[PDB]
RNA sequence: AUACACAUUUUUUGGCAGGACGGGAAGAGGAGACGUCGCGACCCUCGCAGAGUCGUUCUUGACUUGGUCGCUUGAUGUUUCUUCUUCCCGUUC
């Protein structure tokens, strides 16, 4: 019974965003604590918000001796810790 | 006793805003749901950084740990 | 006979007393990174298999003629060269941070042969030449001080500004 | 003579001593040089294929060939492919190959080696065509072409090398692309066991204690025996 | 959950140093398993020099997770 | 379920771990603990100039993310 | 109360999934006139590598089966 | 980690300080006891001989042989 | 319990040095050590990261706040070699 | 000489205005009445105000659920 | 295996004294002792040696050797070292 | 090529790692050879 | 031969922000606290033992509890304020 209630609470709770993400294979963007952002598709998740992410594009912001420039790179198979997550946004 | 959990349950389905500990980000949106560990789900979210609108994010998840406080708007 | 990697792999390897680390060199003979003692080392070579983890090198009681053929070893701080027959020193030694050199009981004859020790930048703090013929030659101490002022303690005696100044006067 | 010779210090595990070439890293770097994530490992390889053609990498470039990030990437990649090439074929005279390519570069490539019946003659350095060979020649002395050939020389040459070396390695390129698709279509357990295999191949003795030396070739009564009484073995004392 | 053996410190004046380089002084009232503390006659020592009697008798509570260390003024 | 088990499957895999401190790690996973403490061999490590290390063990909570091969 | 299990292990390769329906009809006609009945039939493959088998298996098969995939395969 | 026992090990702390010492024992929290442990900061410069130390697993970043 | 916790309980009654997350150093005789690393200390000489040094009679610091301790070498003999 | 939870309970009953010191933040502190709390020390605080110290100004926030982790020091004013 | 030395310039710091002693006595064999236990200097250093012949050879060869200004006096230790 | 033979005898097939190894060994051998050939040209 | 390791002390976080190079010296227009470990010594001090005692047996179990002055230009972090030229010795092209 306990397992059931846990999965259900997960389903109708805030986690529903990441659950929806995996089932729809939709892209989501993740604001992290490193001040880097990860837009990707959710392959797997965890109660800690540990995740396996595919088609990762991380965007970030760097300062140089002139105007601030945004920098970005593609990481196809990315596994991510759960405490780095500030926010997970789901959008069209 | 009126506990934070019932106050928050009553706050569900209402326009809220949440100030994180960083204060670098506030989020104003409808409060869809909150779990027992107090992670936050908002919809139609709007981001206010330094008190100014950064943009409209939409359906958003907030890690419990980052939450400083939540207020109703 | 020769210092070769097969020997590099399996000597009594351990940590100095001083907790200085190392990994020693003895398949049948001469050693490195610890106790390079008593196996008739003619010429140093094949230090590369030492692959850097060594603070100290106890070369004593071998038949070493000169000190060249040192690969770049950042970690080596102490060389215990005693009881060999070192006639000369290479010059491009420059293993950065070689703090201590023990030349005791060797066969370095001339002051000029000591010149290459000046190359040791500011790390060669401790140098002991006692037991060499060069020690007997006149103004040996002062010439070592004027040549390599980096030395803080010579022959287990400490430099001192007095004989620094005398070394300047001559 | 070569007792301290070790291949693992020359080949990575993903290269399998020349079987494959590891391009994932370049997908990271190369893919990032695009400032997005729309690019998959396979789409990246699809991009590389351009360099098998003699004209595609020149007239259908992934990015603008005057882009910085792009030219830098291309440099790194080119270098990799070349070192891999000579690494996987020690026995061939490296200097010979190098000089061959260099002479092909000078005598043909930079001499209007790319010709179109419609647009005329293309120039790697200025990325422009030319009506006839005449205007093409009198353009190779102009201040423009001098500038470009004087600034983008190393890049052009590196691009070219990437081209010809990738051509010489077509079989390895294909072999790897195949590998990619396979691993990709694996499950968890499958991918794991495969990785195990690559690993074992990597950390295994080049000669096993169990190899061959000098093994050269040239050029009814079933129920009846039970009935008989053999259900219980009898004995005469 | 273990309880801190703070009984020896009870009803003693103590100087608590707290995260953010904060420092308060007050008599140890109560505590819990959590190391959360009740302090009576609490006085905040600001970084400048003055001190403010925040809780003369009204008493304050300090979260144990924020308590860096605690010095006994008395013996 | 538990992703840490998914990491337990990852022995003998070559990976690049970014860490919360910003450090980059590159090496073959020998094992990962359930704490997500990762023990690796043949590691080149870049602190925010690469130091080459035979074996490296990392405390799991420090790990920012681990980048796996795309072949996986 | 039966134990659930996985039966679909097939990942259609990109090159195959790019094929149009007319392409697929044509491929079947060319493969000794393959005729299918039933709903939802996946497209035929033409190469052992479009099936996502480990390298071991690949080596083994080839070895096991020599030449092109048969129409039935 | 049990294999690493008794070895001389280099731990990197949370604050960037580098500690080096023999690994005598561990625990669940990864609290380590290090015999004859010394501290190095910048790379030798600023080396101190601490002796026998416990380190807390919350502070530890990584260890190397 | 942790084996290092067991050692630290053996360290009671000896003189130990403590460095906290702030960086201040407290040297003195350890009265008491809980399982949570909360330690009661006597006659402490404290050296701040600025270099300033103070003396205090009784000090008790939370476990979580401690970076590390140094304990006397007497204990190194046993029984943790096993 | 009373446990802190009972201290907070008397804040609850008395309905006194309460000043919370947050974690690692000297610049701002929060203030308002405690209408309720839970075991995690998360507090519903009414007529709450943000008080930047850096004369003091503040922002009226109305009802607030403040997470207990920020809590450094709960007081009365 | 252990030799007791005395009559040494105590003005030298402990760690430099130990490093120079290990240096000097390494010529006869491996010195096992890492550090002076006695922590009083004044010459009273003990040097522990893995083999006994290196202890005897050091004793005979380095009697009255000038070490940091003073001729060292060397004898065999009264008791066996704890590490032996 | 296929039968892995040079004249009459078909030799056992070797694994890739060994083939490559021996190829690099032969590489250094050919290096030595080229060196000796050089010095010899300079002496004769 | 027979479950668990995201809600205060640890791991699911309060974190984020010829040319160049070095060294050493001289000449012209880096220094002051506050600590912590070193080169020498006119000094102190003067010796074999983690230390000190006992029960039982040929080796163990219990019980108690460098310091000072210079540097005659030693090494090192907090923390405030405001380079040129010449000669010598090393690396690189």
């Amino acid at each position: 019974e306990l397992e059931e209630l846990e999965e259900f609470e997960f389903k109708h709770g805030p986690m529903s965003l990441i659950n929806d993400a995996m089932v729809t294979r939709t892209p989501v963007i993740i604001s992290l604590r490193n001040n880097h952002k990860i837009i990707a598709r959710v392959k797997a998740f965890d109660r800690h918000c540990n995740m396996v992410l595919e088609n990762v594009k991380e965007l970030w912001t760097e300062k140089k001796g002139k105007n601030v420039i945004n920098r970005e790179r593609f990481i196809s198979k990315l596994f991510l810790r759960g405490d780095s997550v500030i926010v997970v946004l789901k959008t069209p | 006793p009126v506990n934070p959990k019932p106050f928050l349950k009553g706050l569900v389905n209402h326009r809220v805003g949440v100030k994180l500990k960083f204060n670098s980000t506030e989020y104003r949106g409808t409060l869809v749901s909150t779990d027992n560990y107090f992670n936050l789900q908002l919809n139609e979210a709007e981001e206010f950084v330094a008190g100014v609108s950064h943009g409209t994010l939409g359906e958003i998840f907030i890690r419990c740990n980052n939450v400083l406080y939540i207020r109703e708007l | 006979m020769k210092f070769t990697p097969s020997i590099v792999i399996d000597a009594p390897q351990y940590y100095v007393d001083h907790f200085n680390g190392k990994y020693n060199v003895d398949k049948c003979v001469i050693l490195r990174d610890l106790q390079l003692e008593t196996d008739s080392e003619s010429m140093p070579s094949s230090l590369k298999h030492l692959t850097k983890p060594t603070h100290i090198l106890d070369l004593t009681n071998n038949d070493l003629i000169m000190i060249p053929d040192l690969s770049r070893r950042d970690d080596i701080h102490t060389l215990l060269l005693g009881r060999n027959n070192i006639v000369e020193v290479d010059g491009r030694l420059l293993p950065m941070n070689v703090q201590n050199l023990t030349l005791s009981n060797n066969s370095i004859r001339r002051f000029e042969d000591l010149q290459r020790l000046r190359r040791a930048p500011r790390t060669l703090k401790n140098l002991t030449l006692i037991g060499n013929q060069v020690c007997h030659l006149a103004n040996y101490r002062e010439h070592v001080l004027r040549l390599v002022p980096h030395l803080e303690t010579l022959d287990f005696q400490n430099v001192t500004a007095e004989e620094r100044k005398s070394a300047m006067s001559f | 003579r070569a007792r301290d010779l070790d291949l693992n210090e020359i080949f990575t595990r993903d290269e399998q001593y020349g079987e494959y070439m590891e391009l994932e890293q370049f997908h990271s770097l190369w893919l990032n040089v695009i400032k997005r994530g729309d690019c998959s490992l396979l789409q990246f390889l699809d991009i590389l294929e351009l360099f098998l053609d003699d004209e595609k990498y020149l007239l259908t470039p992934p990015m603008d060939r005057k882009n910085d990030r792009y030219m830098a990437f291309l440099l790194k990649l080119s270098k990799y492919v070349e070192t891999f090439f000579f690494k996987s074929y020690a026995l061939l005279d490296a200097a010979a190959v190098e000089n061959l390519i260099k002479s092909d570069f000078e005598h043909s490539y930079c001499r209007g080696s790319l010709r179109s019946e419609a647009k005329g003659i293309y120039c790697p350095f200025c990325s422009r065509w030319f009506k006839t060979s005449s205007v093409f020649e009198s353009h190779l002395v102009g201040k423009i072409h001098k500038k470009n050939e004087s600034k983008r020389r190393n890049f052009v040459y590196s691009e070219y090398k990437l081209h010809r070396y990738l051509k010489y390695l077509n079989d390895e390129f294909s072999r790897t692309r195949s590998f990619v698709e396979r691993k990709l279509a694996f499950t968890a357990n499958e991918r794991m066991a495969e990785m195990d295999i690559l690993t074992q191949k990597y950390e295994a003795p080049a000669y096993d204690s169990t190899e061959k030396e000098g093994a050269e070739q040239v050029d009814m009564p079933y129920w009846l025996y039970k009935l008989h009484g053999l259900d219980r073995e009898y004995r005469c004392e | 959950v273990s309880t801190p053996e703070l009984k020896k410190y009870m009803d003693k004046k103590i100087l608590l140093n707290i995260n953010g380089s904060r420092k308060v002084a007050g008599i140890l009232r109560g505590y819990d398993i959590f190391l959360n503390v009740v302090l009576d006659d609490a006085m905040e020592i600001n970084g400048e020099d003055p001190a403010n009697n925040h809780q003369l008798g009204l008493q304050t509570v300090i979260r144990g997770n924020s308590i860096i260390s605690l010095e006994a003024l008395d013996a | 379920m538990k992703l840490v088990n998914f990491l337990k499957k990852l022995r003998n895999e070559q990976v690049t771990i970014e860490l919360k401190n910003g450090t980059t790690v590159w090496g073959t996973l020998q094992s990962v603990s359930p704490q997500m403490n990762a023990i690796l061999t043949d590691v080149k490590l870049t602190l925010p100039n690469i130091a080459s290390l035979q074996y490296i063990n990392i405390r799991g909570n420090t790990i920012r993310q681990i980048i796996l091969p795309d072949s996986l | 109360e039966l134990e659930p299990f996985q039966k679909n292990f097939y990942i259609e390769s990109e090159t195959v999934s790019s094929m149009s329906e007319m392409e697929v009809e044509e491929l079947r006609l060319s493969l000794d006139n393959i005729k299918i009945k039933g709903t939802g039939c996946p497209k035929p493959v033409t190469k052992w590598s479009q099936l996502g088998l480990s390298t071991d298996t690949m080596v083994l098969i080839t070895k096991l089966h020599f030449g092109s995939l048969t129409p039935i395969q | 980690l049990a294999n690493l026992i008794d070895y001389k090990l280099r731990v990197l702390t949370q604050d960037g300080r580098v500690y080096i010492g023999q690994l005598m024992a561990f625990d669940k929290h990864m609290n380590l006891v290090l015999n004859e442990c010394i501290e190095e900061r910048v790379p030798k410069v600023e080396k101190r001989v601490l002796g026998l130390t416990i380190l807390r697993g919350e502070q530890i970043l990584s260890t190397v042989v | 319990n942790g084996i290092p916790v067991k050692l630290l309980n053996e360290a009671q009654g000896h003189i130990v040095s403590l460095e906290l997350t702030t960086g201040a150093t407290y040297r003195g005789k350890l009265v008491e050590s809980e399982d949570s690393m909360n330690v009661q200390l006597r006659d402490v000489i404290a050296t701040e990261p600025q270099g300033a040094v103070t003396h205090m009679d009784q000090i008790f610091v939370r476990g979580s706040q401690i970076k590390f301790i140094v304990v006397p070498d007497l204990l190194k003999n046993a029984p943790l070699f096993k | 000489m009373v446990p802190p939870i009972n201290c907070i309970f008397n804040f609850l009953q008395q309905q006194t205005p309460v000043t919370i010191w947050l974690f690692e933040q000297i610049g701002i502190r929060i203030k308002g009445k405690i209408v309720g709390f839970d075991e995690f020390m998360n507090v519903v605080i009414d007529e709450a105000v943000e008080i930047p110290v850096n004369v003091e100004k503040g922002t009226p926030l109305g009802k607030i659920l403040l997470k207990g982790d920020n809590i450094t020091l709960i007081t009365s004013a | 295996n252990t030799l007791y030395v005395s009559q040494l310039n105590e003005k030298i710091n402990m760690q430099r004294l130990r490093v120079n002693l290990f240096l000097l006595f390494a010529t006869f064999g491996e010195v096992l002792k890492v550090s002076m236990n006695f922590k009083k200097q004044r010459g009273q250093a003990f040097i522990t040696m893995r083999t006994i012949d290196q202890a005897s050879l050091a004793q005979i060869s380095l009697n009255g050797e000038r070490f940091f200004g003073k001729p060292l006096k060397v004898e065999f230790s009264k008791s066996e070292t704890k590490t032996l | 090529i296929a039968e892995n033979k040079i004249y009459k005898f078909k030799k056992v097939k070797r694994k890739r790692k060994q083939i490559i190894l021996q190829q690099h060994e032969i590489n250094i051998f050919l290096r030595d050879y080229q060196e000796k050939q050089q010095t010899f040209n300079k002496i004769n």
